[PDB]
């Protein structure tokens, strides 16, 4: 599917990932083109924190929806 | 038609200013006379020896009615547009010109007067909780502001803007600078403006800030803005002239019903002591209409604004200025000191002694809109941390506190778990004079518990 | 008749249910579009939670009336 998350830099970048996807791998996605590493991002998906160890399917995280990401 | 609670009420007032009695007074408590009699208003007199740089819009409104003395409306906004529909024996602009329809040359000329005299910022923390941001970030951040216009009493009929909140849309500051005329900021300020209207908040201005720290260790910081370089920028006037046309004053005394803006434009940046300082400003009806007519542009330099050519979408005329070394005639061509296009306001907080009036009770505590950049996001975990306990305690005095707070309101509105009566419940718990009887009937309210419930199995 | 379901993420769903439906029976009419299995959902309306053994009209749950979704 595709997802958009929405960084820092006014930014917002769609992401391809499938509903299996672990948030730590969704981390890694954003950093390699983005350079932001996965410690330093802090994903929000509609006012739910999201967990490193958890996946896509398990938030309800559809197609076409969209994270932001929190600077900590 | 409908004019604002402050104009209906200046217009009813005469702002006679007294005088002393005199010497040369041979009356005794019997009326007046030419040394006793009082001034009036707009008296320009008056305003230079108390240093008042500009008089007031019902002083000028006053004093172009003492002018006319049938009826002809006297106020009308300049228009510098060519009139594109003139079929006079030639085809429209730009295929034929004539007299009727291509401008005249336009003499600029700083603005005897100002719509709004004064901005009174409610609480001091208002101002700091927004410099916070570039405190954290560096970046240089933007705001509208929301409040209402009251009665100034500095100046004969003065008005000014109080301001009871700051609002940040989505912004980065890059390459282009600070972003306000861009779709993302226009359609979120629309729903914005729609919630603080339920609010009784008006969008009264823009600040935005202009900070550069001066490497001291005391907080000081560069000035930049100042008599020998820039106030406001041509690019910041030009923006400011779109603010304010699209900001329309309601003026019954106006042909078209409108007359200029109250809409309010402040900086913050150095003085020339090195303090982080607030300077107000408006910008000309004469900026407006410059710039409704597409004929200034940004220049190489901050302090000058570029003439922009005649084109078959738009016409140009000659453009003059009046320069002050006493005051002689200027081509404004090729660039021109945009400073002739501004006003300047003065601005304040309310003194600490007395009661506020101020609608929210606090200004921070809670992440206020589009703060993710400074590791400030409106959650679920944000909200029950700032919320649930007190929710739960049972403590009006402390609940009323901590939902009597703008961006708290507005974020759980965007939950969109009250209902439109339950919101306006929460409105008038937090801003309410006598708010005990509306949060009482809002925390036994349906929406309202479940949002206390959301928020404890939230976790 | 037709009720709202909100999650916490915002989006709305549409629910043709009955007053006399279950409060199961609308979990199960949230699974089968939403592919949310019922033990995860919890169900709030008014403050209250509700149970799997009441109706919709034992909460006076009416028309456009709109639920919220936790997981
Ligand atoms: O006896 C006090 C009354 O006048 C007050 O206002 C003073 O200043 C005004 C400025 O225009 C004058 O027109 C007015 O005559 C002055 O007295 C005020 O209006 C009230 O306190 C009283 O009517
Ligand atoms: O940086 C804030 C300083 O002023 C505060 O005191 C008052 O400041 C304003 C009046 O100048 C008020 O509007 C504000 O609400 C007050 O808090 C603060 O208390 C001081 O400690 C600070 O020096
Ligand atoms: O300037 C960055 C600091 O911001 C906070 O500290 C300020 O704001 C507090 C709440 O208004 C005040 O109590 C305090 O006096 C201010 O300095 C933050 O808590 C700090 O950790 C930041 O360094
Ligand atoms: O001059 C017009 C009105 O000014 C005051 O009311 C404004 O300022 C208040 C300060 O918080 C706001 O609460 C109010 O919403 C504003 O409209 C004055 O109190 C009014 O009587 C005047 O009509
Ligand atoms: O691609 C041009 C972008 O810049 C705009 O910003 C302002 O500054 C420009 C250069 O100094 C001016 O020419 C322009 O009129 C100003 O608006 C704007 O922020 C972007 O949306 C434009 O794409
Ligand atoms: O606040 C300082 C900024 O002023 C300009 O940007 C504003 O005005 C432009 C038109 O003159 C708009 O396009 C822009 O969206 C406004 O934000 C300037 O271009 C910025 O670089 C300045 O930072
Ligand atoms: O704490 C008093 C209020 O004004 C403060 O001004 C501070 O600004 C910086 C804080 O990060 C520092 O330069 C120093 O603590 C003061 O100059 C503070 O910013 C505000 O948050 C307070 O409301
Ligand atoms: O009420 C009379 C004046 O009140 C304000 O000014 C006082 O309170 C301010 C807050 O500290 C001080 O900064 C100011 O120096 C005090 O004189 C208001 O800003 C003024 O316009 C009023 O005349
Ligand atoms: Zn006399
Ligand atoms: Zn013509």
């Amino acid at each position: 599917m595709q997802i958009f998350v929405k960084t820092l830099t006014g930014k917002t970048i769609t992401l391809e990932v499938e509903p299996s996807d672990t948030i730590e791998n969704v981390k890694a996605k954003i950093q390699d083109k983005e350079g932001i590493p996965p410690d330093q991002q802090r994903l929000i998906f509609a006012g739910k924190q999201l967990e490193d160890g958890r996946t896509l399917s398990d938030y309800n995280i559809q197609k076409e929806s969209t994270l932001h990401l929190v600077l900590r | 038609i409908k004019e604002l609670a402050v104009d209906e009420e200046l217009e009813k007032e005469d702002g006679l200013i007294p005088r002393q009695k005199s010497k040369l007074c041979k009356h005794g408590d019997r009326g007046m006379c030419e040394y006793c009699s009082p001034l009036p208003p707009w008296d320009k007199e008056y305003h230079e020896k108390n240093k008042i740089k500009h008089i007031s819009f019902h002083s000028y409104l006053k004093k172009l009615n003492e002018n006319a003395n049938s009826y002809i409306s006297p106020l009308s906004e300049p228009d510098f547009r060519i009139n594109k529909r003139c079929h006079n024996g030639h085809e429209p602009w730009p295929r034929g010109i004539c007299s009727k329809c291509q401008p005249s040359a336009i003499t600029l000329q700083q603005q005897e007067f100002r719509m709004v005299d004064h901005v009174e910022f409610q609480k001091s923390e208002i101002i700091n909780e927004f410099i916070q941001a570039w405190r954290y970030t560096g970046m240089q951040r933007f705001g509208y502001m929301y409040g209402s216009y009251s009665k100034y009493d500095n100046t004969p009929l003065g008005i000014k803007a109080v301001v009871e909140a700051i609002y940040e849309p989505p912004q980065h500051d890059e390459q282009d600078g600070l972003t306000m005329d861009v779709e993302q900021v226009k359609n979120e300020m629309l729903q914005i403006d729609r919630q603080a209207q339920e609010m009784g908040l008006s969008r009264i201005g823009l600040i935005f800030t202009d900070l550069s720290d001066a490497g001291a260790g005391d907080g000081s910081v560069f000035c930049k803005r100042h008599k020998d370089s820039f106030f406001l920028s041509s690019l910041e006037v030009i923006m400011a002239a779109r603010h304010q046309t699209r900001h329309p004053n309601v003026s019954k005394y106006s042909e078209q019903g409108f007359f200029s803006s109250k809409f309010v434009t402040c900086v913050i940046s150095g003085n020339l002591e090195g303090e982080i300082d607030i300077s107000s400003y408006q910008v000309s009806t004469e900026a407006e209409a410059l710039v409704t007519a597409d004929m200034i542009s940004g220049s190489t330099f901050p302090s000058m604004a570029y003439i922009n050519d005649t084109t078959d979408e738009r016409y140009v005329p000659e453009i003059f200025y009046m320069k002050s070394n006493i005051t002689v005639k200027e081509n404004a061509k090729p660039a021109f000191p945009v400073d002739y296009l501004l006003v300047t306001l003065t601005h304040g907080f309310p003194n600490t002694d007395t009661e506020t009036n101020s609608k929210f009770v606090s200004s921070t505590g809670f992440p206020w809109s589009n703060r993710q950049a400074m590791g400030q996001s409106q959650d679920y975990q944000e909200l029950k941390k700032y919320l649930f306990n007190v929710a739960s305690s049972g403590d009006f005095n402390l609940l009323h506190e901590k939902i009597s707070n703008f961006h708290l309101l507005l974020y759980i509105n965007s939950l969109q778990i009250l209902s439109p009566d339950e919101w306006k419940l929460l409105i008038e718990s937090a801003v309410k004079n006598e708010w005990e009887e509306s949060l009482l009937k809002l925390v036994s309210s349906a929406g309202w518990q479940t949002l206390v419930m959301i928020l404890q199995e939230s976790g």
